[PDB]
RNA sequence: CAGCCGCGGUAAUUCCAGCUCCAAUAGCGUAUAUU
């Protein structure tokens, strides 16, 4: 669409072929963006699980305040939630309505992750790394990257053996032994 | 062979040209006049020019000073009252109640003076012209024009104090 | 070209550092840059480093002042260390 | 510290005792040293130099 | 100085190293002390901060610039005097020589 | 007081040519140039708003 | 800045100006004629690649008021390489062959000049600068120039009459272009020498306002000269609102 | 100038692992080749390195100047902030005793 | 008038009467009741110490829509005082721009959205 | 916060050289009242 003229525009206020309400902003693709979401209705699997969430809360908060079912429940989600790690505290209530986003979920996937451990450069980077092959989280192999690392899970998150990036930093260090097929 | 990290082609409302906030994406430091001595506007000379504001007519009224004969009293001297185009417009958008105002105004004694700015904002007009050159004396009782004139310096101010006009910040006046 | 900004680059930086050639003039604050395209010019009624180093005044002032920042720099420093450190031993 | 003192007997009525340099930093004598006779052990908040003097006040 | 003479302003000139102990050179004050304190709390927090990195380092972390550098045999980071190679080719030693 | 308000005087005439540019009669000898430099990137000329 | 003397030549912010760097700098233009010398005004060679001589000339801003303003700084020069610039009060032609520099062979300097003995260096002039004509003519009426001259880009006025505003409103009402710059020059002791130059100052930029030129920026000529102003400003023919 | 002990060095990130280069033991070939030319040139070098040292002397001298001039006024804009802030406060509570 | 929880159940009495279809206790008041309730006193603690601007400020509507919605509400309340008027049944005083509480005020949470009253007539 | 008080020394010591700056000037401050 070429730029509207003066008098086109009084008449044409509402126009607009990339920007609609529906689109909400297009935080979607902004948070897709942010953190390498393959697929596309992830932000909104993760939105209905952070709607629960919030509708939870809803009802707790509009439980009176000094109720034991009201103060075990919100002590209950948010232990369940910081354990899984979208909640980086259990200070305050309010949390629960505040700091639960799909950026807090999509901060827990697997590449972010390892971009967090200085794994990989960039998430695109620890993406590919994880597609060809190089991690494991325990035992197993993830080539997925949606997988999704909970707290007590970040520390068994290491680079499968026998990889040459594996074989790299070894070398780098000058640490590289081949019995351990480093 | 394909490549890794594949991702759909979306809207990145960053970086998009067609969007309109991004879309929308020397030096100047202006001389000190040669008329002026430190503060002291050394090459203002009778006959003044005094640029005169609404209130001030509206307060000689009230105070029943004469324009022209309450301004040379004051100043000692030959004067030439200017009302700007914005000024006179200010009297006329007063309404009914300041008719009186009005045809004082228009008193032939008085020189008129063209504006050629949109809208009618006395205070930003005289601000403009004192800010340009520095051979006016601004008339006004107004609190606020009063404060941006004694910032300005070099520029004399009349006002309609008591029972006649004071000048404020003109030496030669004794 | 190259081979030009190679041939006049001390003519380009007597010029760049114009303040620090006469005690008795002063600039105004400029920070010039080598521009992308200039010339060379001669004023009709040897270039400006060979004249400089003709004027024997200047290289005096030069020189002279060359040392008291060298006087400075050098004062406590590894030298001030060693001497003090060597008066110790010395008794 | 040396110089001070002439004698364990003389450090040890004066040990607990504040103590400070001319560059201004703080101490305290802490004990007498055997050998040899007239000096002890001051404790400091900060590493002092051999150029420093040591003084205590007294009246 | 609203009531002050000019008489309670005087100038107390410092003292100096005594001529016994001239051998260790100049007299601290407390304005060289406070020089002295400040380079080493400066030095001392700059090395708590590379222990509290080398400490927390991760084994498994890894770089495309791991392949540019390397370590000697003592496990230090080697750092090319010249380089941004160093090698000449033998198309480019017979021109110069 | 006198000699006071003279120097008082001389004070702001040099301060005067600090604070902007001051007329001191035309040239004389040959012109020698800006002994102080040429800036292309400053303007002194004030500006009209609206 | 003697004879021999090194200089490095750089173009200026103003397109066609140029600044002599050394331990002195020089506002300069590119000679159209060189080899000659106007007024003797120290002249700069440069050899330019077989390498064919090039030639500036020095622009005193003592002599030149349009060099005191460049100078002194002015934002906006309307005066261009490749313009038609309308030159009122050409005199002898000094600032005349600079204006010729700047604008150079595509430009056209029309240079209006009354008194015949000035005239005369002009037409001399004129025949080592092809691209300045001279009209030895009464500014004052343009009626009688206007075979001869036809929708200049520019106006610069450098005469020194009462009426100034008056002519430099006749002369853009018949050969400038909508939108096009206007530069005078301002003697308040030629003006009025009664009231004080800020009031004259004042009182012309208000002519200007009348005749429908909206001024853009004011400029004081010092240390170069006493009580003269350089007034730049646009002539907006539909309206300066 | 600090000294990072060996061990933590050896220990340092990636990241943060420091540039330090060894001094060289052997005359290189292009050591050996590089020509260095005399006399006028030896001059012209002398006179370049006096002048970018007297330059770099003057401006750190103008720098310590400017900034021990804005700490004193620095000073007295605070005194005055001070003062301005004191009678605004006396002021509001002389308004609203009005109001 | 010094007692608290009397004065808060008089003023509260409305949103417990509207939301509750007594447990006006704050320990067994729940849901939409809680909430409003919670909101009201806040407000009127905030009210006296902050400023009208910053404590007060509705919910963006569209013109059309809020003018709309205040003509409704307006038709409501003059049908409600005609009525009252007609047969013939006393009601609280009201100050003369602001505008009547009501059943559908209380329910409709129309005040968050109109205000108490126009504040550009109230200026004038 | 302050500092005429330091350790010796009163013919004893030449030291921020008498620390710098501002204003009125044969005049120039303070207190209280009052426009
Ligand atoms: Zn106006």
């Amino acid at each position: 669409v070429r730029k509207l003229k003066h008098h086109e525009q009084k008449l044409l206020k509402k126009v607009d072929f990339l920007e609609w309400k529906q689109d909400q902003g297009h935080r979607d693709t902004q948070v897709m963006r942010t953190y390498h979401i393959q697929n596309r209705e992830d932000y909104h699997k993760y939105n209905r699980i952070c709607g629960d969430i919030r509708r939870l809360a809803n009802k707790l908060s509009l439980l009176p305040p000094t109720d034991p079912f009201r103060r075990k429940h919100e002590q209950l989600l948010l232990d369940k939630l910081y354990a899984m790690g979208v909640l980086t505290t259990k200070s305050k209530i309010s949390d629960l309505e505040n700091k639960v986003t799909v950026s807090a979920i999509c901060r827990r996937r697997l590449p972010v992750i390892m971009h967090r451990l200085k794994m990989a450069e960039t998430i695109q980077d620890a993406v590919k790394f994880i597609e060809q092959g190089h991690v494991r989280v325990g035992p197993n192999l993830i080539n997925d990257p949606a997988y999704l690392v909970t707290r007590n899970m970040e520390d068994y998150v290491t680079w499968v053996d026998n990889s040459k990036i594996k074989k790299t930093l070894l070398r780098y260090r000058n640490q590289i032994d081949d019995f351990d097929f480093s | 062979t394909r490549k890794f990290g594949l991702v759909k082609r979306t809207l990145n409302t960053k970086k998009d040209q067609r969007l309109k906030k991004n879309q929308e994406n020397t030096r100047n430091i202006p001389q000190v006049s040669s008329a002026l001595f430190f503060q002291y506007n050394q090459a203002i000379k009778p006959p003044y020019q005094v640029l005169i504001d609404t209130n001030f007519i509206n307060f000689s009224i009230q105070k029943k000073v004469d324009i022209v004969r309450g301004m040379m009293d004051c100043l000692l001297a030959k004067c030439n009252p200017l009302i700007t185009d914005c000024v006179m417009a200010e009297l006329e958008k007063l309404g009914p109640k300041y008719r009186i105002a009005l045809k004082l105004a228009r008193d032939p004694r008085i020189k008129r003076l063209s504006c050629s700015h949109k809208g009618t904002y006395a205070d930003d007009c005289l601000v403009h012209r004192v800010l340009q050159h520095k051979c006016y004396i601004v008339a006004t009782n107004d609190a606020g024009l009063k404060q941006r004139i004694r910032k300005i310096p070099g520029i004399p101010l009349m006002s309609v104090g008591g029972h006649a006009y004071v000048i404020e910040k003109l030496p030669d006046v004794f | 070209d190259d081979n030009m900004r190679r041939e006049v680059q001390r003519d380009l930086l007597l010029i760049k550092h114009r303040a620090a050639l006469d005690p008795k003039r002063h600039y105004k604050k400029q920070r010039w840059e080598v521009p992308e395209r200039f010339a060379i010019g001669t004023i009709i009624e040897s270039t400006i480093l060979e004249t400089l180093m003709g004027d024997e005044a200047s290289n005096k002032y030069f020189k002279r002042k060359y040392n008291e920042i060298q006087e400075k720099s050098t004062s406590g420093r590894k030298a001030h260390y060693k001497k003090m450190k060597e008066m110790r031993k010395k008794r | 510290i040396k110089d001070m003192f002439s004698s364990a007997m003389e450090v040890a009525r004066f040990e607990g005792a504040q103590i400070k340099t001319v560059s201004g930093i703080r101490g305290e004598i802490k004990r007498a040293l055997s050998k040899p006779e007239g000096h002890y052990r001051a404790a400091f908040e900060d590493k002092i130099l051999m150029s420093d003097i040591v003084i205590l006040r007294s009246w | 100085a609203k009531l002050v003479h000019d008489v309670q302003k005087k100038q107390h000139r410092e003292r100096s190293q005594l001529t016994s102990r001239s051998r260790y050179g100049f007299l601290e004050k407390h304005k060289d002390y406070v020089k002295r304190a400040q380079d080493f709390h400066r030095k001392q927090s700059t090395l708590k901060v590379l222990r509290e990195k080398a400490k927390e380092r991760n084994p498994d972390e890894y770089y495309h610039a791991m392949h540019s550098r390397k370590t000697d045999a003592k496990g230090l980071l080697i750092s090319s005097r010249h380089g941004d190679d160093e090698s000449l080719s033998m198309d480019q030693v017979k021109l110069l020589k | 007081s006198r000699v006071k308000k003279r120097k008082k005087y001389q004070k702001a005439q040099k301060k005067l040519k600090s604070v902007r540019a001051v007329y001191s009669g035309g040239q004389s000898g040959v012109y020698e140039g800006e002994k102080t430099g040429i800036k292309k990137g400053l303007t002194r000329s004030v500006k009209f708003k609206n | 800045a003697r004879g021999g003397a090194k200089v490095v030549i750089e173009p200026h912010r103003h397109a066609g100006v140029y600044i002599a760097r050394g331990k002195e700098d020089l506002l300069v233009t590119k000679n159209m004629a060189p080899g000659e010398s106007v007024y003797g005004e120290k002249r700069i060679s440069v050899e330019e690649p077989p390498p064919t001589k090039v030639e500036y000339r020095v622009w005193n801003p003592f002599r030149s008021k349009l060099a005191a303003g460049i100078m002194g700084g002015l934002d906006e020069l309307f005066i261009a390489p490749g313009k038609k610039v309308l030159y009122l009060g050409a005199a002898s032609g000094t600032s005349v062959s600079h204006v010729s520099d700047v604008v150079g062979p595509e430009g056209v300097v029309y240079a209006v000049e009354f008194s015949h003995r000035p005239g005369r260096e002009l037409i001399s002039m004129a025949k080592k600068r092809p691209n300045i004509i001279p009209i030895i003519e009464d500014a004052r009426h343009p009626q009688k120039y206007r075979m001869l001259i036809g929708m200049v880009d520019c106006v610069f006025a450098d005469v020194a009459q009462p009426d100034q505003a008056r002519i430099i409103a006749l002369n853009s009402h018949m050969f400038l272009k909508d939108q096009g710059g206007v530069v005078i020059s301002i003697k308040a002791n030629c003006i009025d020498s009664t009231v004080d130059a800020e009031t004259v100052f004042a009182r012309e930029v208000q002519k200007l306002r009348e005749e429908r030129i909206k001024p853009l920026e004011q400029l004081t000529l010092e240390p170069y000269e006493r009580d003269h102003c350089i007034v730049v400003g646009r002539y907006m023919r539909s309206g300066l609102k | 100038g600090l000294k990072v002990p060996k061990a933590v060095q050896k220990e340092l990130p990636f990241k943060s692992q420091i540039h330090q280069m060894k001094p060289q033991k052997k005359k290189t070939y292009m050591a050996k080749r590089a020509v260095v030319l005399g006399g006028d040139e030896k001059k012209a070098r002398s006179f370049i390195q006096k002048v970018l040292t007297i330059s770099k002397a003057k401006d750190s001298k103008r720098k310590e100047q400017k900034a021990s001039q804005r700490k004193e006024r620095l000073k007295k804009l605070a005194k005055m902030e001070e003062e301005k802030s004191q009678r605004d406060k006396e002021k509001k509570k002389e308004y609203f005793a009005q109001n | 008038q010094n007692d608290l929880e009397l004065q808060q159940f008089l003023r509260e009495s409305h949103l417990l009467s509207a939301f509750n279809n007594i447990v006006y206790q704050d320990d067994q008041v729940i849901g939409k009741a809680r909430s409003r309730t919670l909101e009201m006193r806040l407000n009127r603690l905030s009210r006296v110490n902050g400023h009208q601007d910053k404590i007060n400020k509705l919910e963006k509507v569209p013109m059309h829509i809020r003018r709309g919605m205040i003509d409704k509400h307006v038709k409501r309340i003059k049908k409600y005082e005609q009525e009252a008027a007609e047969g013939g049944i006393v009601l609280s005083k009201v100050k003369k721009g602001q505008f009547r509480k009501i059943e559908s005020t209380y329910k409709k949470d129309i005040e968050r959205r109109i205000g108490g009253s126009i504040k550009a007539r109230d200026k004038e």
